[PDB]
Formats: structure tokens, C-alpha cells, sequence
């Protein structure tokens, strides 16, 4: 796993997905911190969001564990920062990379999947009152991530 | 000859002395890398019950023993050496993170 992790780390340092970064926490190559700039096509615009990544022993055959550290208001991300995203569980493949995972999370921020929520209340608001949803998502962004 | 691309499992390319294979879906992997993938996937499918190409999901035909027999590729670890620019950016990040902490914006998981 370590050689693969070093490869990715280098491939990310030189060509990160737009508006993202990621690298090790101190000396520990199996524990990374990443950042995503809130996409301009999302109510997270202007915010900077920190994530934690922990690689399993059998990486890249098992997915990395990825969670938000920065609080965020989103149907698919809960108060523990857990993220409901298929490629982080059933649809993981070693052909995927942290770079691709970050891009996928950016896409998720622009376009939630309210029919597979981690937070039913937010999912309800998203589906019934998008105006309210976007307002609250912006409000949390401004208070916590800006 | 030798493929010009990279084994998406290990992220290294192919070298003339390496054992690699090509799937019927036109994707190349080191034999060793693909063997590890298949072994893992076989265990996973069993624990819930058709190993697919990691790239395109086409079902693979293979003989695991034959892939395993092949020599593991010799690949030097790629050193991590952050540029001066990334170190600068990392410092700005620390500043942002500190503000988020102060705001109660950081999840603890006590
Ligand atoms: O969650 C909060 O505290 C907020 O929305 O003001
Ligand atoms: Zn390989
Ligand atoms: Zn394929």
C-alpha cells in the first residue's frame, strides 16, 4: 500500500484536481488531510472544507476512509462528517484514486443524492424547498468554512 | 512489445523485463498486481454470496495460479518531497484550520 500511496501523493502534489489539495498528516503516510474549495456551482462557494483520509492496510483493493472534518450542511454528509458516496463503498475500484474521489465529492456538493440521505431532514428540505436548502447551506458555509 | 501506459493498480508503467498481462477488454496490468486484485475480489464476493476488470467492469477470464507464478515487478518507492510552493500553501491552510477550530467548525469525534 505504501508505494501506491507515495505514487498518488506525488501525482496529486503536481496536478491536483481543481481547487483541491491533499497530503500527509505529519509523518504518517496512511493518514492525510485534504481540502476542497466549495464549488462555484454550489451553496458552498467561498468556503474551504477540510477532510480526513485514512488508508486501509489493503489499499488500493479496499477503499480509503474519507470524512469531512469541516462541518457542512448536505443531505449525504452527516454530523460525524461521514459521506454517503457509492465509490467509497460498493463502487470502489483500485482504478480510482484520491484525486478522483475528491472530484467526485465536489460533484456531490454541486448535486446531492437526496434519495440516499445520511440526513433525512436535510434531504426533505432539499426535495421540497430548495430555496431554504441553499440558504441554510450558504449560512453554515459562511459561519464555519469562511 | 511493451505497453506505453500505466498499471492502474500500482500506478507504475511497464518495463521490458516485467511480467504483465492484457485482458480481453484491452487493459494491461502487472500479473502480480492483477493477482492481488483477483484474490481480494474473490474473498469479497464469497463473503456476500464474477470478478470484473478494475478499469471497465467487463467480467475477467483468468487463471489465478498462472498470474501468481509471475515475478513481482521491482519498483523503487517514489520519494515524497513537497515543493516550496506546497509548503507555503500548507501554511495558509493551517491558518484557515485554526479559524475553523475557533468557530466550532471542526468535527471532533471526541
Ligand atoms: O448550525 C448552526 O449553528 C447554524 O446554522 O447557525
Ligand atoms: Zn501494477
Ligand atoms: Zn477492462
Amino acid at each position: 500500500a505504501l508505494k501506491r500511496i507515495h505514487k498518488e501523493l506525488n501525482d496529486l502534489a503536481r496536478d491536483p484536481p481543481a481547487q483541491c489539495s491533499a497530503g500527509p498528516v505529519g509523518d504518517d503516510m496512511f493518514h492525510w488531510q485534504a481540502t476542497i474549495m466549495g464549488p462555484n456551482d454550489s451553496p458552498y462557494q467561498g468556503g474551504v472544507f477540510f477532510l480526513t483520509i485514512h488508508f486501509p492496510t489493503d489499499y488500493p483493493f479496499k477503499p480509503p476512509k474519507v470524512a469531512f472534518t469541516t462541518r457542512i450542511y448536505h443531505p449525504n454528509i452527516n454530523s460525524n462528517g461521514s459521506i454517503c458516496l457509492d465509490i467509497l463503498r460498493s463502487q470502489w475500484s483500485p482504478a480510482l484514486t484520491i484525486s478522483k474521489v475528491l472530484l467526485s465529492i465536489c460533484s456531490l456538493l454541486c448535486d446531492p443524492n437526496p434519495d440516499d440521505p445520511l440526513v433525512p431532514e436535510i434531504a426533505r428540505i432539499y426535495k421540497t424547498d430548495r430555496e431554504k436548502y441553499n440558504r441554510i447551506a450558504r449560512e453554515w458555509t459562511q459561519k464555519y468554512a469562511m | 512489445n511493451i505497453p506505453h501506459g500505466q498499471c492502474v493498480i500500482c500506478l507504475y508503467g511497464f518495463q521490458e523485463k516485467e511480467a504483465f498481462t492484457k485482458t480481453p477488454c484491452y487493459h494491461y496490468f502487472h500479473c502480480h498486481c492483477l493477482a492481488r486484485y483477483i484474490q481480494h475480489m474473490e474473498q469479497e464476493l464469497k463473503a456476500q454470496g464474477g470478478v470484473q476488470c478494475p478499469v471497465c467492469r467487463e467480467p475477467l477470464v483468468y487463471d489465478l495460479a498462472s498470474l501468481k507464478a509471475a515475478p513481482e515487478p521491482q519498483q523503487p518507492m517514489e520519494l515524497y518531497q513537497p515543493s516550496a510552493e506546497s509548503l507555503r500553501q500548507q501554511e495558509e491552510r493551517k491558518r484557515l484550520y485554526q479559524r475553523q477550530q475557533e468557530r466550532g467548525g471542526i468535527i471532533d469525534l471526541e
